[PDB]
């Protein structure tokens, strides 16, 4: 495999997070303009991209066995039963 | 204030109001025709200036940010708040059109 990875994993076991400041962080996203208008920009402008979908490699992997028509109606049509794409896009 | 007169004597009090309303009709052009002053007595002319200034209100591009801040809000370019020329113009709308609505 990589005999370097029992090394590598004590370097850093577990994730942490980055955004510190997480309250005043939203105060100034609910508060300050400029950073509500470039951020609404950018969500906004990357949630209505389409995807494509296209062949198939051969490798195995995870997800196997879904046809193409299912997984072309969840990216592009309804992720799930309950929730649309384009809410489920901006919150991703 | 136009000008400032000066003494250590005391003055009949109706006699100074009238004084002053003599000359502030006479020496201005629009009122009046008078404009050399002789001050006899003792009378002393001040001189003065104005301790602060209308010019120090200089609020002009601070009130420009905060126009520009809400008019940023809601995402409208300024040229169509001002007009502009033909090539500035055409191409704003859609700018408008297409990224905010």
């Amino acid at each position: 495999l990589n005999p370097g990875q029992r090394i590598i994993r004590d370097m850093e076991p577990v994730s942490h997070r980055t955004n510190r400041k997480p309250f005043t962080t939203g105060q100034a996203y609910s508060k300050i303009e400029i950073l509500n208008r470039t951020a609404n920009m950018v969500i906004d402008s990357a949630a209505e991209c389409s995807y494509t979908v296209g062949d198939k490699y051969n490798i195995v992997t995870y997800a196997n066995g879904v046809k193409t028509k299912t997984l072309d109606t969840l990216l592009n049509v309804r992720p799930n039963p309950f929730m649309d794409i384009s809410t489920f896009r901006r919150l991703v | 204030i136009g000008l400032i007169l000066e003494t250590d004597e005391i003055l009949n009090k109706k006699l100074r109001e009238r004084k002053q309303e003599e000359l502030q009709l006479d020496y201005n052009p629009s009122t009046g025709q008078s404009s050399v002053l002789i001050l006899d007595g003792g009378m002393k002319a001040k001189p003065y200036s104005q301790i602060s200034s209308f010019k120090d209100l200089d609020f002009k591009e601070d009130i420009a940010g905060f126009n520009k801040s809400i008019c940023l809000a809601f995402g409208v370019p300024q040229v169509l708040i001002d007009g502009g020329n033909n090539a500035n113009i055409r191409p704003n709308i859609e700018l408008f059109y297409y990224m905010t609505i």
